[PDB]
């Protein structure tokens, strides 16, 4: 199946910076990776779909790039309700798999 | 609008059949495709499968052929069923519909002997 | 199901085998064989004996020669069959891994069976009464009843294998291309349903004109012959024979006559309703999917094992469906039959699919029906407003002969 | 060929007897034939065939029986096609009908001598005392296919003890699109594996 790999597992940043998340594939899946945040005790929500398409009612300080192996999640100015857990998933081929997760905190 | 949430057991024995049940409020479940996603307690996410609109169902192949997902179009609810289970199927599990769009508020099941 | 008649028919590499020396075409235009193994195998009757693998190097428009290895051969009987397949060994952008392309399957030989069977242990008692004629032997027993002509009831031990008695049929649940436009308001009497209608098939009563039972040396032999008629029209005529022996095994022997000027039957062969009911159906013969006689080309010849609600095709609006044609062999729980025929098998008997106008609402009924067809017509499609079914798949012979060995394991 | 069982058995009103061969050329079986005689108090008898072919062998011209009559009649008379000499994939001009003629007729003395004569869609045919009935195709003369298929010339035949008869479930066409290759389509050759059919034999 596919293998999402996240980098860096941990990132520290101050609020008011900026910081790009990574997620990459053991195979092209063209632009069927979407972007998850999650926070402790509560269900995942949808930051990001199909590499780099926004969502309503998202802050538009998130945005997403790539296509094939290699994506991005980008957060411009972090605020500090953006800490917590982010994980990529993928959709183009079955059995949908998510990456093991980058945790954003504050430093 | 729409609301998801999960019901069922909190607390299960090793072999036993684990099962949960989504209610949908807002809409028929006739109208978007139905999934079950859960997380282990090591922040490792599993997308467990789902069940599009012909009723044609798509299971993770981890699951080793333990898994059923049924639905109810009358009570509006759509069911996971997770059979043999062990301490390896303790996790947070939620219900969300396809676009990822909408989730329950996850629950807590626990796999243990005692 | 469609889709796969398409896949193949469309598969980009074509296939021709001379001697034992294979002749691979390229339909590309622009690229080299370059993600693409063959696989080749050989098997008697579902087992295996040979397998290769070979990387293509075709050019696009071009010809590879391949040429197998001395391929075994046994003394026993059956078909032997060759069938080759190409995979794409590593994944593309709109393929996994190991997918398959196309494929191609030829008969090699045929080492035909002239064994006699061992002569039967046992003999089977005919006990004869007004109502039927029963046979025992061991734990088995058959029953025939003498006012209908028809196999009534069947018994392993103290259970009853029938809900229904084993009957010929002529017709099928419409498919859409038979139906077409007829509404009924607005009838299209060309439409095959229409005729089919008009003509009395699915409303033709059964009427016995002989039933005999008779002692041979090692066997008893039923005879029968019915005619179905509609308005003073005999439609149809069968005519059988059942043969039990020591073995325990019956062997029917049909053999039918149409009205020259009736529409052609949709199909002839029989069914029943058995008891059981199994989690699997095995057989050997074209699958694994739904396979029609114009309908078949992307199917192969092998044994195949699925679960029951596999040979059942749920197309929304409920018709004749899940057929396989040129089985040779079919189990279903303890049940066996042998020979050479289509057939279809779920928990739906025909009138109920006929009579469902969407798949959603069609219950399963009490146990397993089972359709044995010696033959069936075609299922057209050129168009869906119109007949459809070329003629060389219209069962328009006059005169139809099929066997069968029902028996047990 | 090869007797692999041969078995008579009473019926409650006739005699039942039962057939199989197996013909074999080195080893492999090439056809099965599977037959049942049924003789009846009305004295008819009753056969019924059935061929197993290998689908590795060639497919066969023809497959039916035959058999040397003793008589020898002045006419035949049959309901099938006819007039004249028709083969499967040349019987359009032919019609069904009642037709009699003399012996002589039903042969065709092509100069170099071969199968011919055979006429299709016979529903009754009739020799002397006897007539069979059924479906087949079916050709009689007074020459045997080993005679005929022997002699280079049609005037170095001679016509044998009595009637030969060669009685055909099924034929294959003759081709004809050329004759250096084969011209025989497809529709037209014994490619089934299994054949059935029956006769009625019978007297008058």
């Amino acid at each position: 199946d596919i293998v999402l790999t996240q980098s860096p597992a941990t990132l520290s940043v101050t609020p008011g910076n900026s910081v790009s998340l990574s997620c990459r594939a053991s195979q092209s899946i063209g632009n069927d990776l979407h972007w998850y945040q999650q926070k402790s005790h509560e269900s995942p929500r949808l930051l990001i779909k199909y590499a780099s398409q926004s969502i309503s009612g998202i802050p538009s300080r998130f945005s997403g790039s790539g296509s094939g192996t290699d994506f991005t999640l980008s957060i411009n100015s972090v605020e500090t309700e953006d800490f917590g857990m982010y994980f990529c998933q993928q959709s183009n081929s079955w059995p949908y798999t998510f990456g093991g997760g980058t945790k954003l905190e504050i430093k | 609008d729409v609301q998801l949430q999960e019901s069922g057991p909190s607390l299960v024995k090793p072999s036993q059949t684990l099962s949960l049940t989504c209610s949908v409020t807002g809409d028929s479940i006739t109208s978007d495709y139905w999934s079950w996603i859960r997380k282990f307690p090591g922040n490792r996410l599993e997308y467990m499968g789902y069940v599009s609109y012909s009723g044609s169902t798509y299971y993770n192949p981890s699951l080793k052929s333990r898994i059923s997902i049924t639905r109810d179009t009358s009570k509006n609810q759509y069911y996971l069923d997770l059979n043999s289970v062990t301490t390896e199927d303790t996790a947070t599990y939620y219900c969300a519909n396809w676009d990822g769009d909408y989730w329950g508020q996850g629950t807590l099941v626990t796999v243990s002997a005692a | 199901p469609a889709l796969t008649e398409a896949k193949h028919q469309q598969q980009f590499f074509q296939f021709r085998l001379s001697g034992q020396t294979i002749e691979v075409t390229s339909e590309y235009l622009f690229r080299h064989s370059d993600n693409e193994l063959l696989h080749w195998m050989v098997a008697l009757d579902g087992k295996p004996l040979a397998s290769g693998e070979v990387p293509l190097d075709v050019a696009p428009q071009g010809k590879q020669l391949i040429e197998l290895p001395e391929l075994p051969q046994p003394e026993s009987a059956g078909q032997l069959w060759l069938t080759v397949r190409v995979v794409q060994p590593n994944a593309t952008a709109w393929s996994e891994a190991g997918h398959i392309s196309a494929w191609q399957q030829w008969r090699l030989a045929e080492n035909l069976s002239v064994t006699l069977p061992a002569a039967s242990h046992a003999i089977p008692h005919l006990t004869t009464s007004e109502m039927d004629f029963c046979i025992e032997l061991g734990n088995k027993r058959w029953q025939f009843n003498r006012q209908s002509g028809f196999l009534s009831q069947m018994w392993i031990g103290d259970k009853k294998q029938l809900l229904t008695p084993l009957r010929d049929q002529f017709t099928r649940a419409p498919l859409d291309n038979d139906i077409g436009v007829s509404e009924a308001t607005r009838i299209d009497p060309n439409a095959w349903v229409e005729r089919w209608k008009a003509a009395g098939h699915y409303q033709a009563e059964a009427a016995l004109l002989q039933c005999t039972a008779d002692t041979l040396a090692d066997a008893v032999l039923i005879t029968t012959a019915h005619a179905w008629q509609h308005q003073g029209k005999t439609l149809f005529i069968s005519r059988k024979t059942y043969r039990i022996d020591g073995s325990g095994q019956m062997a029917i022997t049909v053999d039918v006559e149409v009205a020259s000027d009736t529409p052609h039957p949709a199909r002839i062969g029989l069914n029943c309703q058995l008891a059981q009911v199994a989690e699997r159906v095995n057989w050997l013969g074209l699958g694994p999917q739904e396979n029609y006689p114009d309908r078949l080309t992307a199917a192969c010849f092998d044994r195949w094992d699925l679960p029951l609600s596999d040979m059942y095709t749920p197309y929304v609006f409920p018709s004749e469906n899940g057929l396989r044609c040129g089985t040779r062999e079919l189990n279903y729980g303890p049940h066996q039959w042998r020979g050479d025929f289509q057939f279809n098998i779920s928990r739906y008997s025909q009138q109920q699919l006929m009579e469902t106008s969407h798949r959603h609402l069609l219950h399963a009924e009490e146990g397993t029906w089972l359709n044995i067809d010696g033959f069936h017509m075609g299922i057209g499609g050129d168009d869906s407003w119109s007949p459809s079914v070329s003629a060389e798949f219209q069962l328009s012979a006059g005169r139809y002969h099929y066997q069968l060995v029902w028996c047990q394991k």
